[PDB]
């Protein structure tokens, strides 16, 4: 499954770049690793956005 | 715990360069948002709707393609259900269109004038966009060479 | 005598451990109550 | 700061965890021993090593307050020795066992507001608070720790409270357990220190069996559970037939001898009572929890059964997280940082105004 999990993890990287999602390489592994927990996406999607404004609160 | 993956997030989506009291705030504000969804068709198909838009306007193989993943990916469910709702918010030659010199046979349909027209577009994008940059560095710089002495920097506040 | 505490507890214990208008006047609030804590402590 | 602090005080049946919000880790950890003479005051460390004049007390010892007295002395020990801060710069936020009595919850506040002076408060429930930890307000919750055990059905934000089932298992059940165990398979012991050591080697090192009959053949063929272990003072404790008897308990919950639901039985009964509407929808993220993640073996035990309860037409989404062991901590932390959780958030003036009971309305 070792072998699978790493190509499914790279075909998962042009779906997301091509989306046009905020995703990189490092961001993708750290949702991917939040959602095999079990929490629902649609809640993840307004958490990201608002450390990405808050973020630029301070710069 | 899942408490401390969003404190990972905190940590890639701010680099250091203070930077240990904004940390916090950024992990209050990573708790706060998350909670108030939860007290207030297939995965696919929306695949489908946004592949609509891509063929609306124009660029025919991204279309292709994105069709062309979903469904080997089907032949991590709600990793792409998280795509779908952050998308268009981050950031973003070929001789066998119109150049019928190349192939094997190539097809026969007299000849182009209306799509090698728009292969000069293709490339007079890119040269709208590098005179953007160096409309762009001299701006940045007549924005120094140009203003009072010393309001861009703070050599006068020491 | 509160740096002569912290100092002894310090060096001869060899315990290196957690001890725990004008200017306003900030010196009156914070020196009696670390030295209710410290002198405690100690 | 630009509001005070909050701080939160955790009164754990095993350990009290104090500390300001702000923070994930508490600022500092004591046993809830209270001594009593057979110090004067001190409760902590040093009651419990001057415990050869002083006799043994407890002022939470079942998982819930059951000692007011003693409750108030730890409390004060908190104010002075754990804190010395300025009380009325500071709104605590109390955490206690699932579901608080009324008058539970009135003498706690009595007393919070005379040996602290709190200027506001909040008091909660448990296992809602653990579970807003896990990254959801939705699910069920089998809260199992050093106090009593509950298997919380929660939706709609707060707990649904005709369906929760309290369940008498806790952590002094399983050091007496031991004790009974120990003693019964032949060996000299009854001294207190060495049960807290194995009890530390039941919690630590010890295997909860993923099922009872594939783990009886492998040890029946040859034991494969066998395994020593080598004190700095030299103790020798070995057989893996032992600490194969030792969890057991669990899976058939007459083989001890006491009489409550098992795990798989009381969390199918919880589930059961609970309306088939939002079933579905509260199995959809089913929580593990409680301070039994000491070994991190009791979950794959959990997630089997789990799988095994709900029938096959909608599938297991189980949130295993991988930590737990300050769940009750990081509930407390987590919550009190939100700006809505102030509307819930009583003041003094109103506990003067309209009797002590309307901290039962306000804060639920």
């Amino acid at each position: 499954n070792l072998n699978a999990v790493r190509e499914t993890m790279d075909v998962l990287l042009e779906i997301s770049r091509i989306l046009n999602t905020g995703l990189d390489m490092e961001t993708l592994s750290i949702c991917v690793r939040l959602c095999e927990q079990g929490i629902n996406p649609e809640a993840l999607s307004s958490v990201i956005k608002e450390l990405r404004k808050a973020t630029e609160a301070l710069k | 715990s899942i408490t401390q993956l969003f404190d990972d997030l905190c940590e890639a989506l701010l680099p250091a360069a203070n930077r240990k009291r904004a940390k916090r705030s950024l992990k209050k504000v990573a708790y706060n948002a998350l909670f108030t969804n939860l007290f207030q068709l297939p995965a696919r198909n929306k695949i489908l709707m946004l592949s609509f838009d891509l063929r609306v306007g124009g660029l025919g193989p991204k279309a292709d393609r994105l069709e062309e993943l979903v469904e080997e990916l089907e032949a991590v469910g709600s990793v792409l259900d998280l795509l779908v709702q952050l998308a268009g918010s981050g950031p973003p030659r070929d001789y066998f269109l119109n150049n019928k010199h190349v192939g094997r046979n190539v097809p026969y349909s007299g000849y182009d004038c209306d799509d090698l027209s728009v292969f000069e577009m293709d490339v007079q994008s890119l040269i709208s966009r590098e005179e953007c940059l160096c409309h762009s560095m001299i701006q940045e710089t007549l924005q120094v060479m140009e203003a009072a002495p010393g309001t861009g920097l703070p050599t006068v506040g020491l | 005598l509160i740096g002569k505490s912290i100092n002894f507890l310090h060096q001869v214990c060899h315990d290196q451990t957690p001890t725990t208008t004008d200017l306003e006047n900030a010196f009156q609030g914070k020196i009696d109550a670390a030295y209710f804590e410290t002198s405690k402590y100690l | 700061d630009d509001d005070i602090a909050a701080l939160v005080v955790d009164n754990g049946s095993g350990m009290c965890k104090a500390g300001f919000a702000g923070d994930d880790a508490p600022r500092a950890v004591f046993p809830s021993i209270v001594g009593r003479p057979r110090k004067d005051s001190y409760v902590g460390d040093e009651a419990q090593s001057k415990r050869g004049i002083l006799t043994l007390k407890y002022p939470i010892e079942h998982g819930i307050v059951t000692n007011w007295d003693d409750m108030e002395k730890i409390w004060h020990h908190t104010f002075y020795n754990e804190l010395r801060v300025a009380p009325e710069e500071h709104p605590v936020l109390l955490t206690e066992a699932p579901l608080n009595p009324k008058a539970n919850r009135e003498k706690m506040t009595q007393i919070m507001f005379e040996t602290f002076n709190t200027p506001a408060m909040y008091v909660a429930i448990q296992a809602v608070l653990s579970l807003y930890a896990s990254g959801r307000t939705t699910g069920i919750v089998m809260d199992s720790g050093d106090g009593v055990t509950h298997t919380v059905p929660i939706y709609e934000g707060y707990a649904l409270p005709h369906a929760i089932l309290r369940l008498d298992l806790a952590g002094r059940d399983l050091t007496d357990y031991l004790m009974k165990i120990l003693t019964e398979r032949g060996y000299s012991f009854t001294t207190t220190a060495e049960r807290e050591i194995v009890r530390d080697i039941k919690e630590k090192l010890c295997y909860v069996a993923l099922d009872f009959e594939q783990e009886m053949a492998t040890a029946a063929s040859s034991s494969s559970l066998e395994k020593s272990y080598e004190l700095p003072d030299g103790q020798v404790i070995t057989i893996g037939n032992e600490r194969f008897r030792c969890p057991e308990a669990l899976f058939q919950p007459s083989f001890l001898g006491m009489e409550s639901c098992g795990i798989h039985e009381t969390t199918f009964n919880s589930i059961m009572k609970c309306d088939v509407d939002i079933r579905k929808d509260l199995y959809a993220n089913t929580v593990l929890s409680g301070g039994t993640t000491m070994y991190p073996g009791i979950a794959d035990r959990m997630q089997k059964e789990i799988t095994a309860l709900a029938p096959s037409t909608m599938k297991i989404k189980i949130i295993a997280p991988p930590e737990r062991k300050y769940s009750v901590w990081i509930g407390g932390s987590i919550l009190a940082s939100l700006s809505t959780f102030q509307q819930m958030w009583i003041s003094k003036q109103e506990y003067d105004e309209s009797g002590p009971s309307i901290v039962h309305r306000k804060c639920f």
